[PDB]
């Protein structure tokens, strides 16, 4: 008996981490990625941010099934300059960037209610 | 309480031969009262 | 400061909103986790003390697992998974109870301002069914005749709406972007014209028309997208919003410590 | 059967609403499409299910069981 349920969908690694850091060996300075009970709601996103970003030169993710609920993701950049720096200032420019629109929305939504 | 018979409540509580034709209806088939255990359900 | 927010109208239910100066995967992560990630209360577990009805058990259930509960004090409590706790403490979770009888001659309805709230409510305001229309029933369950009996116990934990659609608030979205196809990134189907054959967009008059003639904006991108949530009602809009804003950001800093704590 | 709760396609809380939309028809003698305009369903996966959803369940519910 042992199909999983939706219970592994999104409970983050159990006996286990939640990402790898594993280097290609085809490129110079290419990192991929595991991430896992994570999608596209998460992965397009900073695929999007990062390539946004200008001294990365790849930056690409794909789910390999839908039957689960990892995906990876790829990123090599030019020389000195670190994929996970990269990784982590692309956080943070995201962190910082919603943080306003939030502060922007309260501020809006408590003008509309009037007075 | 152990058995129904019918649309009378009739909880016969039956041992053996209490009239199975039970008193306040006709019938006799004895359907076999629902039990008070607690069941469990899950409403996913 | 960044991503300017304009309303363009609001209710009790439902924000129609204007979002500038963003990009797409930015909106759409924003619909996406908006749609599926949002923390709430429902109905999980329930058991039948004693049912007579026509109606069978397991609707019984599954249609109790379907009624929205107030969820404005969600954060103050914490999962049933998590908690220190076995088998629903008041600090993990909420105790249910419904009772029915075949008063009447006539059929008797059972309706959702029926069951009533047991367990300590600790003062945080949670799990009272809400009441949307303006007479008094809430949503209806069940109908019984002179002689059924309904007795349940139920149990309510925290859930997301990723593994169920029990626990979304979401119940709609709606979504938009360059409805005069300025950006090209789609053409029409048509068998005489694109203009006459389509019906032009409602957010259409909120950005010019594309002035005819002049060529092609390459090196334009999408911005200004047009979003209208829905909420069912088991929390307030302004809460959903916020909160979806809220809870992707914090799975982003949960990324970014962990890589930082690798 | 009751009418469903929630909506399949949309989510939306569908069943306070039914029997408002039956005495929509019984005394005020309105037209239906309207009724359903009058009651609040804009979007159409939502307005499906109260147009189409039959009510067996006072059919059963006329035995007489115990
Ligand atoms: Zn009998
Ligand atoms: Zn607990
Ligand atoms: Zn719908």
């Amino acid at each position: 008996m042992n199909a999983p349920d939706r219970f592994e969908l999104f409970l983050l690694g159990e006996g286990e981490s939640k990402l790898k850091i594993d280097p290609d060996t085809k490129a110079p300075n290419a990192v991929v990625i595991t991430f896992e009970k994570e999608d596209h709601t998460l992965g397009n996103l900073i695929r999007a941010e990062l390539l946004n970003d200008r001294k990365v030169l790849f930056a690409a993710y794909k789910v390999e099934h839908p039957f689960f609920a990892r995906f990876k993701l790829r990123i090599q950049t030019t020389e000195g300059y670190d994929p996970k720096d990269a990784l982590k200032n692309a956080c943070n420019s995201i962190i910082n960037k919603l943080g306003a629109l939030k502060t922007n929305f309260e501020t809006e939504w408590n003008l509309q209610t009037l007075a | 309480l152990k058995y129904i018979c019918a649309e009378c409540s009739s909880k016969l509580s039956l041992s053996r031969t209490d009239a199975v034709r039970c008193k306040d209806c006709g019938h006799r088939i004895l359907l076999k009262a629902r039990t008070k255990r607690l069941v469990q359900f899950e409403a996913r | 400061e960044g991503p300017q927010v304009k309303i363009r109208e609001a209710s009790k239910d439902n924000v129609d909103f204007i979002l500038s100066n963003v990009d797409l995967a930015m909106a759409n992560s924003l619909r996406r986790v908006m749609i599926a990630e949002i923390p709430t209360l429902a109905i999980d577990s329930v058991e039948v003390e004693t049912n007579t009805t026509v109606l069978a058990d397991e609707f019984i259930a599954h249609r109790l697992g379907l009624i929205p509960l107030q969820s404005m004090d969600i954060e103050q409590l914490e999962y049933s998974r998590d908690c220190f706790c076995e088998d629903h403490c008041d600090k993990c979770s909420v105790v249910l109870t419904l009772q029915a009888f075949g008063e009447s001659e006539s059929t008797t309805n059972v309706y959702s301002k029926d069951l009533v709230i047991v367990s300590n409510l600790m003062g945080r305001n949670i799990g009272h069914p809400i009441i949307q229309d303006k007479e008094g029933n809430g949503v209806l369950i069940c109908k019984l005749r002179k002689g059924q009996e309904l007795k349940l116990t139920c149990v309510a934990k925290k859930g997301i709406a990723k593994e169920h659609a029990k626990w979304g608030p979401a119940a709609a979205i709606e979504f938009e972007y360059d409805p005069w196809n300025k950006l090209k990134h789609t053409d029409y189907w048509y068998e005489q014209d694109s203009a006459k054959e389509w019906p032009q967009s409602k957010n259409c008059e909120y950005e010019d028309p594309p002035n005819e003639g002049d060529p092609f904006d390459y090196k334009a991108q999408a911005d200004t997208f047009y979003m209208n949530v829905e909420s069912v009602g088991s929390i307030p809009v302004d809460q959903v919003v916020v909160r979806g804003i809220d809870t992707l950001q914090k799975k982003v800093a949960s990324i970014l410590l962990a890589l930082t704590q690798m | 059967m009751i009418v469903p709760v929630r909506c399949f396609s949309c989510g939306k809380v569908v069943g306070d609403k039914w029997e408002s939309y039956l005495n929509l028809l019984q005394e005020d003698e309105l037209d239906e499409g309207t009724a359903l305009s009058r009651l609040g369903l804009k979007r159409y996966c939502c307005r499906r299910m109260i147009l189409t959803h039959v009510d067996l369940i006072e059919k059963f519910l006329r035995y007489n069981p115990l």
